[PDB]
């Protein structure tokens, strides 16, 4: 009851804080990779999700 | 009890050590060395 975000007429809208650290602990769970390899320097589009 | 959410961000297994001690001494599989080399595992588990 109420607080899942209200439905618009046609859409529902959030406003949220984002940080750019909670992509390095996203991509510190994300990315469980071999030996050789190296996580990228820019942030990867599966952040904003 | 109240913060196991923002602990369990962290660890990728959970830190129970007494039954990888029971696996261990039983020979079961063993957790990998990644997943005890990290830091959240390894300084609660040298203290112990």
């Amino acid at each position: 009851p109420e607080f899942l975000p209200a439905v618009a007429n046609g859409t529902a809208t959030l406003t949220v804080d984002w940080h750019p650290e909670r992509v390095a602990d996203h991509t510190g769970v994300t990315a469980t990779f071999g030996e050789p390899l190296a996580p990228s320097l820019t942030n990867v589009p599966d952040a904003l999700v | 009890d109240p913060v196991t959410d923002e602990l369990i961000v962290v660890r990728p297994i959970g830190f129970e050590p007494l039954q990888w001690v029971r696996a261990l001494a039983a020979e079961d599989p063993v957790p990998s060395d990644k997943h005890l080399t990290s830091a959240a595992v390894s300084v609660p588990g040298v203290l112990l």
